[PDB]
DNA sequence: GACAAGTGCATTGAACCCTT
DNA sequence: CAAGGGTTCAATGCACTTGT
């Protein structure tokens, strides 16, 4: 029945649960980078893009909004654990 | 106004003989310049469109060729 | 192990420049 | 100006390494 595990953000093939959501490697990295830079994006369309494999590279605002809506947890990106006091 | 004949993204004009997007232009250029050969990890009939054109470099390159793109229109590096 | 978090870096493509 | 050659380089995403 499950023929392909699906990224909840963009529908590409999911690689695993990242920051608490089933997502692809693209969305994982996009989310991590967005969060570590505290990026604020501005949609140059109508603030309501449907995410897919094409619209994920075209609208960062709507992609990040979707990441969060699907349950990606930004407090889990490089939290203040022993491992970070490392790097 | 035109569409990329390879993938259906918006064309930026003709490139190397065919209406094509900046993506497919860029990809064909790199492929020819470096003389790269790809291998398909399926059956050499993968979907190449605006959504998943990056999943198969072999199939994308073959489709640039079947659409009319000419290796000879790629110049030497400047 | 197997997974998820973090990293390295080659590839992508939108936005430029150049010459006809 | 436009087209169709060129180039650039931040963002991207595949493959990897690290930690449990
Ligand atoms: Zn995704
Ligand atoms: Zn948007
Ligand atoms: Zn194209
Ligand atoms: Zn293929």
């Amino acid at each position: 029945r499950v023929q392909e595990e699906l990224c909840l953000v963009c529908g590409d093939r999911a690689s695993g649960y990242h920051y608490n959501a089933l997502t692809c490697e693209g969305c994982k990295g996009f989310f991590r980078r967005s969060v570590t830079k505290s990026a604020v994006y501005c949609c140059k369309f109508g603030r309501a893009c449907e995410m897919d494999m094409y619209m994920r590279r075209k609208c960062q605002e709507c992609r990040l909004k979707k990441c969060l809506a699907v349950g990606m947890r930004p407090e889990c990106v490089v939290p203040e654990n022993q491992c970070a006091m490392k790097r | 106004k035109h569409l990329c004949s390879i993938c259906g993204d918006r064309a930026s004009g003709k490139h190397y003989g065919v209406y094509s997007c900046e993506g497919c232009k860029g990809f064909f250029k790199r492929t020819v310049r470096k003389d790269l050969t790809y291998a398909c990890r399926e059956n050499r009939n993968c979907i190449i469109d605006k959504r998943q054109r990056n999943r198969c470099q072999y199939c994308r390159y073959q489709k640039c060729l079947t659409c009319g793109m000419k290796r000879e229109a790629v110049q030497e590096e400047r």
